[PDB]
DNA sequence: TGGCCTGTCTTA
C-alpha cells in the first residue's frame, strides 16, 4: 500500500467531505460537488481523471429522459449488476435531507453521458437519511436491496427552530427495497438495539456484515459485527441478524475491493480525538490487521481526514490545509 | 432590559416549531448544527437571537414613540386593537472582518418600517421610520463568521431564522405596552438583499447569467431589444416551482431546453426576497448611456460602422479633455454617483454638443437627457 | 488552435 500525494485543477473547491466516487468500465466519476451546480457543469456530475499524479475534473453531460438530481454529501450509494448506481438519501447544498432514490447509468459514451433517473418508492419509504448503508443481496435467483441505519432530523413535532439542525440516530430498521416496482419492507431485529451511523458495508450473496459506525445516544463507536441473511422466496422474505465476535470499531472508514473476494478498509475516526491509522483486511468472514502505510507528518498531524472508494482497489483521499490551498489530496493504493 | 428575551409576550396561535419560552436571548447560531469529527466540518461560529424573540424587544424599544405616535394622530393612548408591524428584512456579507488570511462574516438584520392602527376602518400610521437605510435602525438578527457564497454553511444558519419568521407569517402577538395588552401582527418584506444575495437565496443563476433580471423572464437580448414593455413575473413559489421542474425534469428535455423552461431556476430556493432597485443604480445605469452616446456622437460612428478600437478610444479623449476643458470633469473609468450627477445635466448637454456638427442631432440629445 | 462564455481578481 503506498501513498502518493495529488495536485488539482482550478475546480478543486468542488471537492468536499460526503463527495463519493463510482466507477463505470474503469472509468472514475465524482458526485457531490461543493454548491448548487454552476453554468460550467449543470449536472454535477464529472469524469475524475487522475494522469501523472495530476486531478482533472470534467464536466460530464445527462441524457434526454434523466433527473437532474441535487448534489449530495453522506448519501448511500452501492453498485448494482446494465451496469448501475444506486443513490439514496443524502444532504443537499440546502441541508435538506433527500429520501428519494436515484439510479445512474451509461447511457452513451462519445469519446460519457449519463442516464439518471428516479425511481418512486411506496410502502415503508424510510425517512431520508444520510450516513446511513444500502447494498443489493441476491437469494434464489433474485435481487433486493438492503437499507439499514443513519441519522435524521427530529420528527416535525418535537423540532424546534432552536435545536433546528440537532439530528438522531434513525431507528435500527432493516428496509427492503425492490428497485424495479419501487416497494419498501421494514424489519425489526431483536438483535439491533441501537442506531448507527458513518459503519461500513459488506455484501456478498445473500449476505450483508455491517462494521463499526457510530451510535449518537452511547456516542459509541461500538467494536461489533453484525451478519445480515436474507432469503427470497416467492413470499415475503425473511431477513436474519447474528451478532459475531471479533467485531472492529471504526466510523466512517473507507472500503475497498483488492482482487476477487478480499477487501481492504483504510482508517477513518477511531475516536473523537483520535483517529485509527491502522487497516484492515476482510476474507470472506475474518478480519486481520494489516501493516500500517507510510502516512506522511501531515496526514498524522490532522484532526480530519475523508475520502472515497475509486473502484480501482484505490482509496482517493484529502486531508485540510494549514492555517496561513483548502484541501490537500493523496491517493493509497492497495494490491 | 433592552436586550432580547426579558418581556413576557404570546402567540395565538403557537408558533408553530418555535418553542413558547420567552426568556430566551442570545443563542446559538449552529442551532444545533452536528461537529462531530464524522460530519460535515463546521469552520463557522455565529450567534443569532430567536427571530420572534428580538421582535418583542424592539418593539418595547420603541414603546415610547409608538404611544406618542398614537396620540399624535388624536388617537386614545390605551387603544389596544390590531397594530399592523411592516418589517424589513436584510442581508449581506461584509467582507473581510479580519484583525491582523480573510475572515468574512455575514450579518442578518431588520429594520421596523411603519407600525399602524387600526381605528374603524382606516388604517391610521402611528409611526414610521425616518432612516429607513440607517446603520442606527438596522437591528441585528444574527452574525456569523462566514462566507456569503458558502451555500451549505449559510442555508445551514439561516434556515432555523426563516423557519420562525414562516411561523409569525399566521399568528398574532400579544404584548404589553403601557399596561395594557397590545396586539400586532407582521408583514416581513425581505427588501435587503443587493443582487448577488438576491440570486443566490432565490435558487437563479450568477450575474453573467443571460436572465438577466430577478424581477422578470427576461434574457439579456430580448431586455436589449424589448425596451419597456416588462412587467413583475417572478414569485419565490414560482421559483420552488421551476426547481422542481429542473430537477424532474418531466418533459425529458434537453439542458438547454429545459434552462429555457424554468428561465434559470437551476437551484431551489430557499428565502423569499423582494427584489428591488438601488436609486444611485438608476442614475449610474443611465449616466453609462449617455457617456456612451456622446462619445459615439463625437465620432459619429453612424458613418463609420467599420471603426477601429483606437478610432473609438480617441472619441472618448476627445469627450474626457472636452469635458474637463468646460464642465471641470476629471475623466474616470469606473463609474460612480457623482460623475453620473453631475455629467447628467442639460448644460452637459450644450456642451458636448459644442463638439457635434450636426444640429439635428443636438435636438435629439437634448430631448433625450 | 482559437473565440469566447464563465468565474476570479484587480483598481478607482
Ligand atoms: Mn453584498
Ligand atoms: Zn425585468
Amino acid at each position: 500500500m503506498s501513498l502518493q500525494m495529488v495536485t488539482v485543477g482550478h475546480n478543486i473547491a468542488l471537492i468536499q467531505p460526503g463527495f463519493s466516487l463510482m466507477n463505470f468500465d474503469g472509468q472514475v466519476f465524482f458526485f457531490g460537488q461543493k454548491g448548487w451546480p454552476k453554468r460550467s457543469c449543470p449536472t454535477g456530475v464529472f469524469h475524475f481523471d487522475i494522469k501523472q499524479n495530476h486531478l482533472k475534473l470534467k464536466p460530464a453531460i445527462f441524457s434526454k429522459d434523466s433527473c437532474y438530481l441535487p448534489p449530495l454529501r453522506y448519501p448511500a450509494t452501492c453498485s448494482y449488476k446494465k451496469h448501475q448506481y444506486i443513490i439514496h438519501g443524502g444532504k443537499t447544498p440546502n441541508n435538506e435531507l433527500s429520501d428519494k432514490i436515484y439510479i445512474m447509468s451509461v447511457a452513451c459514451k462519445n469519446n460519457v453521458t449519463f442516464r439518471c433517473t428516479e425511481k418512486d418508492l411506496v410502502g415503508d419509504v424510510p425517512e431520508p437519511r444520510y450516513g446511513h448503508s444500502i447494498d443489493v443481496v441476491y437469494s434464489r435467483g433474485k435481487s433486493m436491496g438492503v437499507l439499514f441505519g443513519g441519522r435524521s432530523y427530529m420528527p416535525s413535532t418535537q423540532r424546534t427552530t432552536e435545536k433546528w439542525n440537532s439530528v438522531a440516530d434513525c431507528l435500527p430498521h432493516v428496509f427492503l427495497i425492490d428497485f424495479e416496482f419501487g416497494c419498501a419492507t421494514s424489519y425489526i431485529l431483536p438483535e439491533l438495539q441501537d442506531g448507527l451511523s458513518f459503519h461500513v458495508s459488506i455484501a456478498r450473496n445473500d449476505t450483508v456484515y455491517i462494521l463499526g459506525g457510530h451510535s449518537l445516544a452511547s456516542n459509541i463507536r461500538p467494536a461489533n459485527l453484525y451478519r445480515i441473511r436474507v432469503d427470497l422466496p416467492l413470499g415475503t422474505p425473511a431477513v436474519n441478524c447474528t451478532v459475531l465476535p471479533g467485531g472492529i470499531s471504526v466510523s466512517s472508514a473507507i472500503l475497498t475491493q483488492t482482487n476477487n473476494d478480499e477487501f481492504v478498509i483504510v482508517g477513518g475516526y477511531q475516536l473523537e480525538n483520535q483517529k485509527r491509522m491502522v487497516c484492515s483486511l476482510v476474507s470472506l468472514i475474518e478480519i486481520s490487521e494489516m501493516e500500517t502505510p507510510d502516512w506522511t507528518s501531515d496526514i498524522k498531524h490532522s484532526k480530519i481526514w475523508f475520502g472515497s472508494n475509486m473502484g480501482n482497489g484505490t482509496i482517493f483521499l484529502g486531508i485540510p490545509g494549514d492555517n496561513k490551498e483548502a484541501f490537500y489530496f493523496y491517493t493509497l493504493r492497495c494490491s | 432590559v433592552l436586550l432580547p428575551g426579558y418581556h413576557p409576550f404570546e402567540w395565538q396561535p403557537p408558533l408553530k416549531n418555535v418553542s413558547s419560552r420567552t426568556d430566551v436571548g442570545i443563542i446559538d447560531g449552529l442551532s444545533g448544527l452536528a461537529s462531530s469529527v464524522d460530519e460535515y466540518p463546521v469552520d463557522t461560529i455565529a450567534k443569532r437571537f430567536r427571530y420572534d424573540s428580538a421582535l418583542v424587544s424592539a418593539l418595547m424599544d420603541m414603546e415610547e414613540d409608538i404611544l406618542e405616535g398614537m396620540r399624535s394622530q388624536d388617537l386614545d393612548d390605551y387603544l389596544n386593537g390590531p397594530f399592523t408591524v411592516v418589517v424589513k428584512e436584510s442581508c449581506d456579507g461584509m467582507g473581510d472582518v479580519s484583525e491582523k488570511v480573510p475572515e468574512k462574516a455575514v450579518r442578518f438584520s431588520f429594520t421596523v418600517m411603519r407600525i399602524t392602527i387600526e381605528h374603524g376602518s382606516q388604517n391610521v400610521k402611528v409611526f414610521e421610520e425616518p432612516k429607513p437605510n440607517s446603520e442606527l435602525c438596522c437591528k441585528p438578527l444574527c452574525l456569523m463568521l462566514a462566507d456569503e457564497s458558502d451555500h451549505e454553511t449559510l442555508t445551514a444558519i439561516l434556515s432555523p431564522l426563516i423557519a420562525e419568521r414562516e411561523a409569525m407569517k399566521s399568528s398574532e402577538l400579544t404584548l404589553e405596552m403601557g399596561g395594557i395588552p397590545r396586539t400586532f401582527k407582521f408583514i416581513f418584506r425581505g427588501t435587503g438583499y443587493d443582487e448577488k444575495l438576491v440570486r443566490e437565496v432565490e435558487g437563479l443563476e450568477a450575474s453573467g447569467s443571460v436572465y438577466i433580471c430577478t424581477l422578470c423572464d427576461t434574457t439579456r437580448l430580448e431586455a436589449s431589444q424589448n425596451l419597456v414593455f416588462h412587467s413583475i413575473t417572478r414569485s419565490h413559489a414560482e421559483n420552488l416551482q421551476r426547481y422542481e421542474v429542473w430537477r424532474s425534469n418531466p418533459y425529458h428535455e434537453s439542458v438547454e431546453e429545459l434552462r429555457d423552461r424554468v428561465k434559470g431556476v437551476s437551484a431551489k430556493p430557499f428565502i423569499e426576497t423582494v427584489p428591488s432597485i438601488d436609486a444611485l443604480h438608476c442614475d449610474i445605469g443611465n449616466a453609462a448611456e449617455f457617456y456612451k452616446i456622446f462619445q459615439l456622437e463625437i465620432g459619429e460612428v453612424y458613418k463609420h460602422p467599420n471603426a477601429s478600437k483606437e478610432e473609438r478610444k480617441r472619441w472618448q479623449a476627445t469627450l474626457d479633455k472636452h469635458l474637463r476643458k468646460r464642465m471641470n470633469l476629471k475623466p474616470i473609468m469606473r463609474m460612480n454617483g457623482n460623475f453620473a450627477r453631475k455629467l447628467m445635466t442639460q448644460e452637459t448637454v450644450d456642451a458636448v454638443c459644442e463638439l457635434i456638427p450636426s444640429e439635428e442631432r443636438h435636438e435629439a440629445l437634448r430631448e433625450l437627457m
